RNA sequence: GGAUAGUGGCCUACCAUGGUUUCAACGGGUAACGGGGAAUAAGGGUUCGAUUCCGGAGAGGGAGCCUGAGAAACGGCUACCACAUCCAAGGAAGGCAGCAGGCGCGCAAAUUACCCAAUCCUAAUUCAGGGAGGUAGUGACAAUAAAUAACGAUACAGGGCCCAUUCGGGUCUUGUAAUUGGAAUGAGUACAAUGUAAAUACCUUAACGAGGAACAACUGGAGGGCAAGUCUGGUGCCAGCAGCCGCGGUAAUUCCAGCUCCAGUAGCGUAUAUUAAAGUUGUUGCAGUUAAAAAGCUCGUAGUUGAACUUUGGGUCUGGUUGUCCGGUCCGACUUUAUGUCGCGCACUGGUUUUCAACCGGAUCUUUCCUUCUGGCUAACCUGUACUCCUUGUGGGUGCAGGCGAACCAGGACUUUUACUUUGAAAAAAUUAGAGUGUUCAAAGCAGGCGAAAGCUCGAAUAUAUUAGCAUGGAAUAAUGGAAUAGGACGUUUGGUUCUAUUUUGUUGGUUUCUAGGACCAUCGUAAUGAUUAAUAGGGACGGUCGGGGGCAUCAGUAUUCAAUUGUCAGAGGUGAAAUUCUUGGAUUUAUUGAAGACUAACUACUGCGAAAGCAUUUGCCAAGGACGUUUUCAUUAAUCAAGAACGAAAGUUAGGGGAUCGAAGAUGAUCAGAUACCGUCGUAGUCUUAACCAUAAACUAUGCCGACUAGGGAUCGGGUGGUGUUUUUCUUAUGACCCACUCGGCACCUUACGAGAAAUCAAAGUCUUUGGGUUCUGGGGGGAGUAUGGUCGCAAGGCUGAAACUUAAAGGAAUUG
RNA sequence: GAAUCUGGUCAAACUUGGUCAUUUAGAGGAACUAAAAGUCGUAACAAGGUUUCCGUAGGUGAACCUGCGGAAGGAUCAUUA
RNA sequence: CUCUAACUAUAAAAAUCUCUCUUCUC
């Protein structure tokens, strides 16, 4: 069964970057997604994408260009506290000049950084860079 | 692709059409549907055939489509929705059915074990419907009650 | 993905698997179980005093040929009796029959070091004085 | 009801039969007092916490009690048990887990010292008392700083050299020599004084106190790991060393010594325990094809997890924070000074609508609500009443009835509930972190600093604790609830009902009013009146199928072994070779046949069905099932699964039936040194069945299940679509059978690495250090050992569960060369 | 208002058996290790000279043999010859 | 750029083995 779809997403995402293609189709296409690919958009990771109504939990497709090299999630939300967000940065993010936590606070689905600013903090989706 | 008690891996089934709306070429009317449903559940018909009679004699694509309200619902709404529903009164009909195979015949194991998963799907089917509280919180699965239930 | 689950509600099974896991290591065991206690010659103990019963000398594994000088000591703590190593070259002299010597560990958490069979335990002190202080004669056995 | 200070099965009397539990109750163990904390340290954690503080309990084990406010007190009593003491044998007196000290125990822990100086405490209260406490004694538990020499002048030397006639001055320096000089200083003693309750001791300091400065530094090691010897002598697989690998057999870089050297150094070496190493406990973060490890398979409660969907946009105004451009302010190059100058492109403070760009908010318009009223209080001007202070100017007002309530109260009213997360109050001090501070530095401590020396002073900072509780802002993610019989939501509706009671008619008792206040009940209207999709998730209906799936009952085939009849006539079986065995009572073969039981050949394949075992003659009946087709139906009913269950090869066990073949045991005949093994001939049990057990297999794909994606090439099975396709023949067509193309599902297969592995190899064993889709089971070196014991199942066989003591440095996997 | 004394009550403790737990001996029995220069065979590793191994049953100085089902971890990935 | 053919077929017996393994740097 399909347990996290966001899962699938990013899974598809980074088999269709692995093997050099420019874009993805995500079927089962839910908000989650939706508002991460506009994050990874919003920071330049991916390229073009689109949502295709079926009246069936509609898909997406995904333009990319070559310039994001791994998505992933964090399959527990953790509820991650202010204080361990730059701990989950370490332990996943590659270096701290970039890279982005993609997590989900009360304020909507936002970056680590973004969050950071509105000094808020929630569960954490997943991670991209 | 799933096979919830058995090892298979099919995908065979139907794709709805994308336009909820009526189809262009259909002319009947929707109360004449309806009339159509309610005579064919007067004549003692479970919904599923309903909807087959209508797809295939008659130009009906789906009842939602036309109507606006599915085929259990319309006859709910007119009061002929039957006390147990149709899946679970079928999985009833063929446990009874292995049953008496099995009491004519002692020596046949597959059919125990049939029996056995056909029952596991009883339980499933009627703790679902039990929740929804289509049937009472009383009710449940013994033998000689399929067989009442069924007569 | 893996064996183990990784529900946010999954706490309880993930503790539990644990704690049956650790049954298999060996020192987690033995220190649960008290096995040092109940079965170990000393429990818990570092060094432990005994009573030398008789002076034998056991003969080394296959590629060491050599007769390595033991004694045998029945431990006063308890009442065990234990073969023990006297650790020098002119060391067996030394010590003398019916005497108080005070073992220590082998230091191969208590199992045979080297070629020596059967044997877990050296010989730091005897009648009150130190076979080391002995060996470079600085100080002498009282021989009470 | 009693008792309690008081609630309370705390106890009694009578009733009810209840309370906890797979979210681990109850029981057992703890070499368990709990905590603040300690060690350890990338992050996560693991272990410890008897002890300097807070709580609890105890005074040998038990009970009982007086006094008081407070004790079930024990440096208070009573009794029993255990242990004891003096005894004039009648009696009396006991409680160190208080400070000392002793015996014992054990590897393991201090002087019968001084004193109320300091902290405090008790009392009638300064004064008395305090083994609380402080001071000293022992004290290498740990911790801080740090002596064991420093510098010349000479002889033996080495490097930068003026060049290079060989030189060589040593021109320029750096070491080595029992040579050789002058200094400084403590470690010790010790006048003193300080110190202290009195004394030690420390700080200071007279007088002594260094030449081999004998005032003499050890502890381990010198094959590797691991820094340092293949120097000398000794012993010769002895002695011994060696944490592991190893050294020792007449030339030992390893044993015992001497020399040299190495490491730490007043410390170093060992033992046990423990932490990091241990990604060898793996939540972050382990492995399961073969190295240990996927339950034989399936169902299934609990547990864990679970498809998508319900306001997203915009425009304006406006508040902080940034980087903007520069204003004032001004400072660096100009040196005893500056401006004029060279600008760091402004070291302080603003215009910050200079467009800018964000980075956060706040209010506003959406059919866009944020709980709303009911009185306050009207805060405020949509109030307009008397009107205008002042330039004729809405800049600006004195101000009273309507009337703005989020600018705020204090009251009824309803509150979907959470999980989550931000902020705050809280989490005792000591400890950890950390600010300030010359204890001579530091461990530390909470001190200190500054006057002119004439009293003036800044301190004793902060943070964290990740759980539980309280408040608070947010509304994504995750869960629950509305309205389906409308018993749904609103209204000036219009009707009725128990009431309730402010005042009002003095007050009190009722009767109704009136007014206002909840609902129970009808009826009247307002409204867009109210039900998300039908997952390339699932169940179910239907359609034609498909299958060596399963049961029962029938049908056939030759074969085998016997038997009947018949035929001839010395051999036939069998083997590497023989023999045992059957045969002129005519065996072996030869023809018909008959009986029995088993089996289902050839068709038979990198083919099919099934959950796994397993399933192969025909036909009928019985029900079941996968796959496909479906503009059919329900709408999360699902995935994996502790507990529980169904099947489970062969073998084996009880009985009843059969009894052909083949064949455990057995009987022999061979082969051999032996052969009660392999070759051979007979041969019971068994094989074949109807009931009842058994539950184990190399039950293997040694690969758990569900889900998604990733790469090319053909075929094959089941289904379904299309062909202007080909043979079919029933004149044409409909089928069927093929051919071509596509698709779904299945057992599979070839190539390849661009991915993964220790590789063999895998299209999954990939998408894993760029580590997280859900979920179950199992493994932590080998052996002991799947053994014993204890359960549990079984008639029995045995199955399930299942260690330790001890021993060992390997066992093991894949591959390479021989 | 003392001794004494009635009924309780808290109840220590004693006797008597019963029960469980831990130590504790104990004739004898079955083992397992290490030591490898004893003895009888030579099962396995090659086709180990009967291919190997698993389950089950029987047998025997001993490893092991045999029967019935499996498996290749086989010595075959292969008969459209 | 055109094709589907040939074929066989042996198994006698053979048990066992003691030391001792030793550095690689320009
Ligand atoms: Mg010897
Ligand atoms: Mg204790
Ligand atoms: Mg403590
Ligand atoms: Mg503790
Ligand atoms: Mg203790
Ligand atoms: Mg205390
Ligand atoms: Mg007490
Ligand atoms: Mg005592
Ligand atoms: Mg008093
Ligand atoms: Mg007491
Ligand atoms: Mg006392
Ligand atoms: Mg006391
Ligand atoms: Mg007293
Ligand atoms: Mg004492
Ligand atoms: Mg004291
Ligand atoms: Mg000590
Ligand atoms: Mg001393
Ligand atoms: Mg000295
Ligand atoms: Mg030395
Ligand atoms: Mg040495
Ligand atoms: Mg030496
Ligand atoms: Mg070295
Ligand atoms: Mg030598
Ligand atoms: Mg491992
Ligand atoms: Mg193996
Ligand atoms: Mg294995
Ligand atoms: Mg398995
Ligand atoms: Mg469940
Ligand atoms: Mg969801
Ligand atoms: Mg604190
Ligand atoms: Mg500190
Ligand atoms: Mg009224
Ligand atoms: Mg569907
Ligand atoms: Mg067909
Ligand atoms: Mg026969
Ligand atoms: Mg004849
Ligand atoms: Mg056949
Ligand atoms: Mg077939
Ligand atoms: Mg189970
Ligand atoms: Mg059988
Ligand atoms: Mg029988
Ligand atoms: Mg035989
Ligand atoms: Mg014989
Ligand atoms: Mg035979
Ligand atoms: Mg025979
Ligand atoms: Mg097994
Ligand atoms: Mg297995
Ligand atoms: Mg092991
Ligand atoms: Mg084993
Ligand atoms: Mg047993
Ligand atoms: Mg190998
Ligand atoms: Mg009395
Ligand atoms: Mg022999
Ligand atoms: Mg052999
Ligand atoms: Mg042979
Ligand atoms: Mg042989
Ligand atoms: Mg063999």
């Amino acid at each position: 069964t399909r347990t996290s779809v966001l899962a699938d997403a990013l899974n598809a995402i980074n088999n269709a970057e692995k093997t050099g293609k420019r874009q993805v189709l995500i079927r089962p296409s839910s908000k989650v997604i939706i508002k991460f690919l506009q994050v990874m958009q919003k920071h330049g990771y991916i390229g073009e994408f689109e949502y295709i109504d079926d009246h069936r939990s509609g898909k997406i497709v995904v333009q990319l260009n070559g310039r994001l090299n791994k998505c992933g999630v964090i399959s527990p939300r953790f509820n991650v506290k202010i204080a361990d967000v730059e701990k989950w940065t370490a332990n996943l993010l590659p270096a701290r000049q970039f890279g982005y936590v993609i997590l989900t606070t009360s304020a909507g689905i936002m970056d680590h950084e973004e969050a950071h600013r509105k000094h808020v903090s929630g569960k954490i989706l997943g991670f991209v860079y | 692709m799933g096979r919830m008690h058995s090892k298979g891996k099919g995908m065979s089934s139907s794709a709805i059409p994308y336009s909820r709306n009526a189809p262009a070429w259909f002319k009947g009317s929707s109360d004449g549907v309806v009339e159509q449903i309610i005579k064919y559940a007067r004549k003692g018909l479970t919904p599923s055939q309903i909807g087959v009679l209508l797809r295939d004699a008659h130009g009906v694509t789906q009842a939602k489509v036309i109507t606006g309200n599915k085929i259990l619902r319309i006859l709910k709404s007119n009061g002929l929705a039957p006390e147990i529903p149709e899946d679970l009164y079928f999985l009833i009909k063929k446990a009874v059915s292995v049953r008496k195979h099995l009491e004519r015949n002692r020596k046949d194991k597959d059919a125990k074990f049939r029996l056995i998963l056909i029952e596991s799907r009883i339980h499933r089917l009627a703790r679902y419907y039990r929740t929804v509280s289509v049937l009472p919180p009383n009710w449940k699965y013994e033998s000689a009650t399929a067989s009442a239930l069924v007569n | 993905g893996k064996g183990k689950p990784r529900g946010l509600n999954s706490a309880r099974k993930l503790r539990v698997h644990r704690r049956n896991n650790r049954w298999a290591e060996t020192t987690y065991k033995k220190r649960l179980l008290g096995t040092a206690f109940k079965s170990s010659p000393f429990g818990g103990s570092s060094h432990a005093k005994g009573i030398v019963l008789e002076k034998i000398g056991i003969e080394s594994k296959q590629p060491n040929s050599a007769i390595r000088k033991c004694v045998r000591v029945q431990l006063i703590k308890n009442g065990k009796k234990v073969t023990a190593f006297v650790p020098n070259d002119g060391c067996l002299n030394f010590v003398d029959e019916n005497d108080e010597v005070l073992l220590a560990g082998f230091g191969r958490k208590g199992k045979a070091k080297g070629d020596i069979p059967g044997v877990r335990f050296k010989v730091v002190k005897v009648s009150g004085v130190s076979l080391l202080a002995l060996w470079k004669e600085k100080k002498e056995k009282p021989r009470s």
